[PDB]
RNA sequence: GGGACCGCCAGUGGCGAAGGCGCCCGGCUGGAACGGGUCCGACGGUGAGCGCGGAAGGCCAGGGGAGCGAACCGGAUUAGAUACCCGGGUAGUCCUGGCUGUAAAGGAUGCGGGCUAGGUGUCGGGCGAGCUUCGAGCUCGCCCGGUGCCGUAGGGAAGCCGUUAAGCCCGCCGCCUGGGGAGUACGGCCGCAAGGCUGAAACUUAAAGGAAUUGGCGGGGGAGCACUACAAGGGGUGGAGCGUGCGGU
């Protein structure tokens, strides 16, 4: 690590917020560094509190202090959802995590839309109802 | 994690005759020689110009590092979905010309431009509109060496022209370069 | 109900039809 | 008008010139309308073509209204003059017209196949044409002896 | 690298006889509104039969197969699941050649014409303008056709319908005459099969059906109060013995 002349280091924080767990990864601008995986799982073991938002919050907060650390100071942040068969609508976690960022000091100059949306089309599992209980 | 980091070596941008040269922008990369390929997004910290302004997102992609520093060239512009999905309307058309246009320099050059339709009345003159939209974008470009041609192209000049000429057939608004991708790069290099 | 009627009518046909086929 | 066949909407709204006092605005003669028709037929127009040159240039408001008259055949207009000269085939331009069409769709079904929509137009083309044809044998501007098969058809066409 | 499809565009929108038809570009090709009736001169309307098209899936061959997913194999739910739910997964979905023919294939409104108050929007054409970015770009009216909303005379059991008639007339075709048995049986006919077309009787019944009115009801929607409601809070019964009443004995 020697050849740094861009005086403040960026990191695109991704947020991968599925209904069955939240994960929030970041790494620098490149993409070719991860500093920091966690996971809901590894905050806590209990089948409900993986996506669940006060879960992610820690999630996101304990990678937040990794990132200060490297003087990644600013984050795009990067929003995504599950999607091959599954709802493309981002889970509880993305609300979440903007928000350990908002209080974690990391400032965010970009919110950044590359989500699964084909303009090919998939269909997600039903019983000719949608889901149900 | 996993080193140091001091194994990691860190390269820096810099894009001579694209942009004159960056400073910002960094690549990390373990062992040498796997940041060749690798593809960097800025929106830029040495401007807060148009660039950065409406045009948001540029890729660059460094094609080869010497020395440990990164030699650049221009791999891609977009916008996002939040410019696409904005602009447009109901009752309207939306225009879109895609040509793939060829570049004296040794460069290959593709375009998707932006046009929306000015309200009412879907008709022929839509299609006539793509027409002069592919020709006047290969004009421009036909003239022009490849690092004029980014500047002019992801800047606004060359939608406020393309808006100009069309204007007088059939009324537009809100004409724009949605996406530019460099068909190929390499012209000193194999 | 409207399935029922159907099914039951093609099963009576097929019944039918065997014990047309296997005594002639 | 209205009426429906290979649409489901309604006619034009379009009538005949009621201007059904003779002409005193045009300022050619009954002579020099007719001389301009032998030209014209000569040169490659068909009647319907003539008619409408003659309304456009010499400025007459119908044709049935400045030229009947002057032959003694039915409804005096224009091939009818051409028919005592022999200008015109007896079988009307209406159905040279119709029969053309109805060639021109076979040899494109066989290059293009898979069309099911302009299938069902050479059908329609053609059956129309076998009850004009039934009407006009017994007229006699077709013989009676004559058929409207398809391949009578081709013939002509050839 | 590969298959598949085209979010935005997309609109109460446009096209086609109908089934139906949506990435973008070019060629080839069918149909339509319209203005100008230029042309034949009653050639017209309807139409039993006949003929033809016919979504999806299916059947047959070949190819293609990324995702999706009858069958299927687990898991949960549930008393058990036979089901909703989850993990895998095959035909199939895709393409071409071939074959069969169904639909709540609906506007549940047969086809052709004349005629019977209007108003507004919208699509495309004709026409006269205003605006103009000088392009029908934005708009208005007359006029012609189409799709929508509101509504007259009238009609309808009523709901509604009302120039797009379920209005007033005429010509022709198709069809019905209580419910179940039964769209079965039997025969013939078509289809490769699945099926399709035609199509009974014995027997049994005092109802079957349509619209609206009112009421109850709904793990249907919205809103609001209650201390004989719930929460908070305090005591108590169910334990034991006794007193008292009842069932049983």
């Amino acid at each position: 690590q020697v050849n740094i002349k861009k005086k403040e280091k960026w990191g695109i924080a991704h947020i991968y917020s599925s209904f069955n767990n939240t994960i929030i990864h970041i790494t620098d601008i490149t993409g070719a560094e991860t500093i920091s995986r966690w996971s809901g799982g590894m905050v806590v073991k209990a089948d409900r509190d993986e996506p669940s938002p006060y879960a992610a919050m820690l999630a996101a907060r304990r990678a937040a202090e990794e990132a200060l650390e490297k003087g990644i100071v600013g984050v795009h942040i990067r929003v995504r959802a599950p999607g091959g068969s599954k709802s493309k609508t981002p889970g509880p976690g993305a609300q979440a995590a903007i928000r350990a960022l908002a209080r974690a000091g990391l400032k965010i100059g970009r919110v950044e839309d590359v989500t699964p949306i084909p303009h090919d089309g998939t269909r997600p599992k039903g019983g000719r109802r949608g889901r149900r209980v | 994690t996993r080193d140091k980091w001091k194994l990691k070596q860190w390269y820096i941008i810099y894009a001579p005759d694209f942009f004159g040269g960056v400073e910002v922008g960094l690549t990390p990369a373990d062992d040498p020689e796997k940041v060749l390929n690798r593809v960097v997004e800025v929106t830029l910290k040495d401007v807060t110009g148009d660039f950065t302004k409406s045009h948001v997102k540029l890729y660059f992609q460094v094609y080869d590092v010497k020395g440990q520093n990164a030699y650049t060239k221009f791999k891609g512009m977009k916008l996002a979905r939040s410019y696409i999905r904005s602009l447009v309307r109901r009752k309207t058309t939306r225009i879109d010309g895609i040509f793939n246009i060829t570049t004296k320099d040794g460069y290959k050059l593709r375009v998707m431009a932006m046009a929306i339709a000015m309200r009412r009345i879907q008709t022929s003159q839509e299609r006539a509109i793509r027409k002069i939209m592919q020709e006047i974008i290969y004009k421009k470009a036909e003239e022009l060496n490849f690092k004029d041609f980014v500047l002019e192209s992801v800047n606004g000049k060359i939608a406020a022209e393309i808006a100009k000429e069309a204007k007088k057939i059939y009324p537009l608004r809100k004409a724009e370069i949605r996406k530019i991708k460099v068909l190929e790069e390499p012209q000193v290099i194999a | 109900m409207r399935w029922k009627w159907i099914k039951k009518r093609i099963r009576r046909l097929k019944r039918q039809r065997k014990k047309e086929r296997g005594l002639i | 008008m209205a009426r429906m066949h290979a649409r489901k909407r309604g006619k034009s709204g379009s009538k005949r010139p009621p201007r059904t006092a003779p002409p005193i605005w045009v300022e050619y003669t009954v002579e020099e309308i007719e001389n301009l028709v032998v030209k014209l037929r000569k040169e490659g127009y068909s009647t319907a073509m003539i008619g409408t040159i003659l309304r456009d240039q010499y400025g007459i408001p119908s044709v049935k209204l400045f030229k009947d008259p002057d032959n003694p055949n039915r409804n005096l207009t224009i091939t009818r003059i051409l028919e005592k000269h022999g200008l015109a085939p007896e079988i009307p331009e209406d159905l040279m017209f119709l029969i053309r069409r109805a060639v021109n769709l076979r040899k494109h079904l066989e290059q293009h196949p898979k069309d099911l929509h302009s299938m069902r137009g050479l059908q329609l083309i053609e059956s129309k044409i076998r009850r004009l044809v039934k009407y006009y044998k017994r007229k006699g501007k077709l013989p009676k002896n004559w058929r409207y098969d398809p391949e009578t058809a081709k013939l002509l066409v050839r």
